[PDB]
């Protein structure tokens, strides 16, 4: 609830707020900024609505279904990359939020190693922007592409269970009236020394988000952990393997060799299964035989995913040598420790990290 | 022993390395004393501490309180001369248990229970130590005395080696804040037969938070249960059976499938089924500005002849839906509607409990044979979902939003067809008219019906298409728990014209009128079949139901004189 | 502290006092009262009583306002910001405050000079949002609702001391409110060890008490301001109707100041208004419609024309006050008849 407020009427000379603005990012990452000229043009989101023409081919609308046209807004001068629609009132406030976008780069990325190469977006016009319009469950947890986001929005908050700001690992939702909201991207997380997050999103309100990124260079050079991977390919990859692709060959293949590495979901079962035995073998003097019917919804309400037996049958195919498979004479699954003792953390700690290089190893041999 | 001070510096680091500095700066700025650790978050760092917490928790929560003072100072100065202690809540227990596992074998450990609350007891007296004064020489003397047995009889003096009568000194004493709530296992997820348990819990420094009637679940240690976490969010719907609910839903009209799967006993007819499936399925709540509360349930009335079955459709309701209690009761009754304010004598005090279903409904049986309590309160709580206390110090308005279905019966057997319902029956109107509907049976006799009843009713007694009950049942938690169908001024203004012709035509045929409380009712019933059909917003033709509802509900509860009213319907039937 | 002043949220909450020897039994429980002492502590604050008591520009002010002609019109465009209609409402609330002209006569038997007023309709239209007004507008009003309230009653309330379970009272707003107004809110719920006691306080002022060791006559200068939504004649028989700090400080002194009277001239309108009203509605009635007609309406008329000749503060009636009180009459007898 706590967001920062400023004022727009004394930043326009660009000299007093940047110490305040680099200070202000180390605890709250989700800025606010109210009161500009758009009164009259922000309510004149009702042209862009009906066409439905052209195919998708990462460019322009992705037309999927009468509920969504997400247009993937593709560059102008740059190569492999040409889109233009109609869009004359998203034009308007397309200029006056890249004029604020770049007015919030030169006022907060000068505070990192790189002051110049961040912002190129100004020589080469590199933008590929996300005008989801949501027109007359829902898509998966979006983080912004680039690598400063600033959007026009109803409400544009959420919290995914990790830990990153608001760390209580509940969906936490604020209202806002009449603003817009800043988001920056994980390539600027990496690129500062760890002062950002990440911010899932809905359908909100004012369905139309029209998310308007910097989207750094095809050539530029990130640092030593990503050297051999760009910014464009990687941010590429995840643009094309976020909502469903049935158009062309490339991200369906990007896709069907990209997705299959979903071992996060079950893994981390491997970081809390042993944990919930081991509460049971410290409770129960029966020799722990455990019951399906019983361990079933206690991972399940650890973990709010569905969680079912095709999770424990990739665990037996992962690692069979840490775990039995013996039926009892009822009829149903039964699955003990192999250890003497109760539990020991190093051991745990090494049981854990070996399983993870055996998934590692079965995501290096299945591509 | 010293094994704690190699615990305390190794969490110590862990809270410097994990969200735990944003946790600390909540509870230091709200100047709060609670501190939020996650089960699966230390559980992840170290097993032993989680085998520690869950073998020995009483000792394992003096190292957490210190770890988390020693934190607070040094991240903000002069913190221990407001607040002496700071506790922890641990909370995402993995292993949840009921209240009839709960056995000898779960002493001195964790347990997180489900339960509802009730008779809480805010701020009073507990004793953890004693004083008495022996009349012969008039001494003192002293021990401890903690929260379950009554007292421990002293009878021996020091000096007078006397068996005085001696009296309890609590004038130099300890100081013990106590809240405990008789919790009690909720109707919806007992078995059949048995009978639901009840503890009481000891609430400490966590009072008045909780609401009485509503599901919660705490977290505590048991030996009598101490909690230590209170959570007043909370058979359950998965990922592989979401998915078909929504194809299930989409193909081949399921509203009356759903109809022909609520009675498998008998045959019956539509208009008793069509009522208890929307006043269970239910409607949403809405408020303006956060006021003008609607009630979301609907409260239907069932009426006709006693040998028609009454009594066993609202059983088998009952036991489909979930938090549903079968209450009955004519003689027994006592306290109407649940919530009472009363003086108990374990302790000699007041208290207040809301009986035993707020988001639930309640089944009454032989509705005309009560007092005036069990009127008066149900009457309250159908004119506003909730139930007040005023009385014995405590002010508390507490939810009874719960939907009714009412059985009865009329004075005399017969349903008395050439005389309305509000002679037939011995209430009045404004008892009449919170029942949005009141469905009625009467008398049948050619060899079509006994072709018909005597053989299904023999061929459910013989026994030892439709919807499965179990996924009927699943369906009834997963859509009233996920959905809230709005509705879109488009061509709704229509239903307006309607109830303008409606209305105006029960005045000069009919004596009994039409208010706006039933155009209330066809839009609680259109968004309950909108809820059923699983859409987005409700439908153009629901309304079309709603209006069949209302008309063969209000018409049939009059005389045989409002038979033009029969034909004056035939034009939007 | 004063409730017309108090935060939505939460309710007022009190401090305890004591009090010596030579001030014991100066102050009446209920009233506006300044206590002057030591802020000391017993942890818990309690007040040493050391003493006790209960601007020129706002009665300058208040003599420029009162000579405006259209001072009862903008009153009345000023107790209504966001009421929609409802003038004759306005007026009979705002001229429910003092009553009208209190007569000591020589013979003992002197006449009441306070009146009712009764709201009635359907929820909103400030029901309850002009009597938080009316509680921090007037002099000695206390806001209480039908039945009494959380941890309040406008019924005398009995309960225990929970020292030894000792039986002992609880004032409401009926005995704290001497020389003023009550002002309710839902008049359907209501106790019958409560509406014996108010039925006989609207027409009698006098409340009585009688039971173990303590019987008392209060007296109850209390006039009534009711909300809602056997009853008909309570409602129908007992009812006559159905800067903010210089307004008080000037309602104040002309309810301690002055004391009205009428004129013959003026009154004789109001002789041939009855004789005509007793010569219409027997049309009405002699046709068996059985709805009324009283002197009682009449005295209640009286004091309406004493409350608006008293308002600009003078001590004589004329024919410009008896022609708003006949026009505020007749929409209660419009309401009366249908």
């Amino acid at each position: 609830l706590r967001v920062p407020v400023i004022d727009l009427n004394r930043v326009s000379d660009e000299e007093q707020l940047l110490p305040v603005v680099r200070a202000i990012l180390l605890q709250h990452d989700t800025f606010l900024l109210k009161n500009y000229a758009n009164k009259a043009v922000l309510d004149a989101l009702l042209a862009g609505l009906t066409t439905k023409d052209l195919p998708d081919t990462s460019q322009g609308f992705d037309a999927n279904f009468v509920w969504l046209e997400q247009y993937i807004f593709d560059t102008d001068p740059q190569l492999r990359f040409d889109r233009k629609c109609r869009n004359e009132s998203l034009c308007s406030i397309y200029s006056r939020l890249f004029k604020l976008g770049l007015f919030f780069a030169q006022l907060c990325v000068k505070s990192v190693v790189s002051s110049a190469e961040l912002q190129d977006c100004i020589s080469t016009s590199h933008y590929a922007t996300k005008l989801t319009r949501y027109f007359n469950r829902d898509y998966v947890t979006f983080l912004p592409t680039g690598v400063l986001t600033i959007f026009p929005c109803a409400k544009a908050i959420r919290y995914k269970p990790s830990t990153m700001a608001t760390t209580d690992n509940s969906w936490v939702s604020i209202d806002e009236p009449d603003c817009l909201l800043f988001h920056t991207g994980t390539l600027l997380a990496r690129w500062s020394q760890g002062m950002h997050t990440t911010s899932p999103l809905q359908i909100d309100p004012r369905a139309n988000i029209v998310s308007l990124t910097i989207w750094p260079p095809l050539t530029t050079p990130i640092s030593s952990k990503g050297e051999g991977t760009i910014a464009n390919h990687l941010l590429e990859q995840q643009i094309k393997a976020f909502p469903k692709v049935a158009q062309q060959y490339y991200p369906r293949e990007l896709s069907i060799l990209r997705l299959q590495d979903a071992m996060k979901f079950v893994k981390e079962l491997f970081t809390v299964c042993e944990t919930v035995l081991s509460l049971n073998a410290l409770s129960r003097s029966t020799g722990v035989p455990p019951e399906l019917h019983v361990l079933l919804p206690q991972i399940s309400s650890m973990m709010k995913r569905k969680i079912v037996q095709d999770d424990i049958l990739k665990l037996l195919t992962i690692w069979s040598d840490a775990y039995v498979v013996e039926l009892n004479s009822r009829g149903e699954l039964t699955m003990n420790l192999p250890k003497r003792d109760n539990l020991t953390t190093l051991t745990n700690k090494s049981r854990t990290l070996a399983f993870v290089e055996r998934a590692e190893s079965w995501y290096q041999q299945v591509i | 022993p010293n094994v704690s001070r190699t615990i305390a510096r190794e969490l110590k680091s862990f809270l410097l390395e994990y969200v735990y500095g944003a946790r600390i700066r909540t509870l230091g700025e709200m100047n709060s004393e609670s501190l939020e650790v996650n089960y699966r978050h230390l559980a992840e760092s170290k097993a032993i501490l989680a085998l520690f917490l869950a073998k020995c928790p009483e000792e394992m929560l003096k190292i957490f309180d210190l770890v988390a003072m020693e934190a607070t100072e040094l991240h903000y100065p002069d913190y221990a001369r407001i607040h002496s202690e700071i506790h922890v809540r641990i909370s995402d227990f993995p292993t949840i248990y009921s209240l009839r596992e709960l056995r000898e074998s779960n002493l001195s450990s964790l347990v997180r229970v489900t339960g509802v609350v009730t008779r809480r007891t805010g701020v009073f007296p507990q004793l953890k130590y004693v004083k008495f004064n022996c009349l012969k020489c008039g001494s003192i003397l002293g021990p401890f005395f903690q929260d379950s047995n009554e007292e421990i009889r002293i009878s021996f003096c020091t000096n007078c080696k006397s068996k005085g009568p001696f009296r309890v000194n609590g004038e130099k004493t300890v100081y013990r804040n106590y809240q405990r709530v008789t919790l009690q296992e909720a109707p919806g997820t007992v078995p059949p037969g048995r009978l639901p348990r009840h503890r009481e819990v000891i609430l400490l420094a966590l009072v008045d938070v909780s609401k009485p009637g509503e599901e919660v679940e705490v977290t505590g240690i048991y030996k009598i249960i101490e909690a230590n976490s209170i959570k007043r969010r909370e058979f359950s719907w998965t990922e592989e059976e979401e998915r078909e609910f929504r194809k299930i839903s989409r193909d081949r009209g399921i509203i009356d499938k759903i109809i022909s799967s609520m009675a498998p006993s008998i045959y019956g007819h539509r208009d008793i089924k069509t009522a208890v499936a929307c006043s269970l399925f239910g409607g949403v709540p809405k408020n303006v500005n956060g006021k003008h509360s609607i009630r979301g349930d609907i409260n239907v009335l069932l009426l006709g002849d006693p040998g028609t079955a009454k009594s066993q459709i609202l059983k088998y309701v009952e036991k489909t839906a979930h938090r549903a209690v079968f209450a009955t009761g004519q003689g027994a009754s006592a306290v109407g509607l649940t919530a009472s304010v009363r003086k108990d004598p374990i302790t000699k005090e007041w208290t207040l409990e809301g009986g035993a279903a707020d988001k639930g409904v309640c089944l009454i049986d032989e509705f005309d044979k009560m007092n005036d309590q069990d009127r008066t309160s149900i009457h309250e709580a159908m004119e506003q979902q909730s139930i007040s206390i005023s009385k014995a110090g405590i002010v508390t308005t507490l939810q009874a939003r719960c939907s009714i279905i009412a059985a009865a019966n009329p004075n005399g057997g017969r349903y008395n067809s050439t005389l309305p319902l509000a002679q037939n029956v011995s209430l009045t109107e404004p008892i009449l008219s919170r029942f949005d509907i009141l469905c009625v049976v009467r008398d049948l006799v050619d060899e079509e019906a006994d072709e018909r009843l005597a053989t299904f009713v023999v061929d459910s007694h013989v026994r030892s298409s439709p919807i499965p009950q179990e996924l009927l049942m699943k369906y009834i938690h997963y859509a009233r728990t996920k959905i809230y169908p709005k509705l879109h001024q488009m061509d709704m203004d229509k239903v307006s014209r309607v109830y303008a012709d409606l209305r105006r035509e029960s005045i000069s045929t009919g004596s009994f009128p039409i208010t706006v409380r039933h155009l209330e009712s066809i839009l609680r019933i259109a968004e309950s079949f909108a809820k059923m059909r699983l859409s987005e917003f409700v439908s153009s033709y629901d309304l079309d139901r709603a209006i069949k509802v209302v008309v063969d509900s209000f018409v049939d509860a009059q005389k045989v004189s409002v038979r033009r009213q029969l034909r004056r319907s035939f034009a939007i039937y | 502290e004063i409730p017309e002043l108090v935060p939505v949220g939460e309710m007022p909450r009190n401090l305890t006092m004591t009090c010596d020897r030579y001030l014991t039994n100066k102050v009446i429980p209920g009233t506006r009262v300044t206590i002057v002492g030591i802020y000391s502590i017993y942890r818990t604050p309690y007040i040493k009583i050391l003493g006790i008591q209960s601007t020129e520009e706002e009665e300058e002010e208040f003599l420029q306002l009162s000579r405006n002609p259209k001072l009862y019109e903008i009153l009345t465009n000023s107790i209504a910001p966001s009421i929609f209609g409802n003038e004759d409402i306005k007026k009979a609330i705002v001229c429910l405050l003092m009553g009208g002209s209190k007569k000591i006569l020589p013979d003992g038997m002197r006449l009441r000079g306070d009146i009712n007023v009764l709201l009635l309709g359907d929820p909103g239209t400030a029901k309850s949002q002009l009597l938080k007004f009316v509680e921090k507008v007037s002099p000695i009003a206390v806001y209480t609702s039908g039945k009494g309230s959380s941890a309040a009653g406008l019924t005398a309330s009995v309960q225990r001391d929970p020292m030894t379970r000792e039986f002992y009272l609880e004032g409401g707003a009926m005995v704290l409110a001497d020389g003023g107004v009550v002002c309710i809110d839902e008049f359907d719920k209501m106790r019958d060890e409560d509406r014996v006691a108010i039925h006989e306080a609207m027409e009698q002022q006098t409340i009585s008490i009688a039971k173990a060791g303590i019987t008392t006559v209060l007296n109850s200068r209390t006039s009534v301001l009711a909300a809602a939504n056997d009853f008909q004649t309570t409602i129908l028989s007992r009812f006559d109707m159905i800067s903010i700090e210089k307004m008080k400080r000037y309602i104040t002194y002309c309810r301690l100041k002055c004391a009205p009277r009428l004129s013959p001239q003026a009154a004789e309108k109001l002789s041939s208004n009855f004789v005509t009203i007793r010569k219409q509605l027997l049309i009405n009635e002699l046709e068996s419609t059985e709805r009324p007609i009283t002197i009682r309406q009449l005295e209640a008329i009286i004091r309406i024309t004493e409350s608006l000749a008293k308002l600009e503060l003078s001590p004589i009636a004329q024919e410009r006050h008896v022609d708003e009180a006949i026009r505020l009459f007749q929409a209660s007898t419009m309401d009366a008849a249908s």
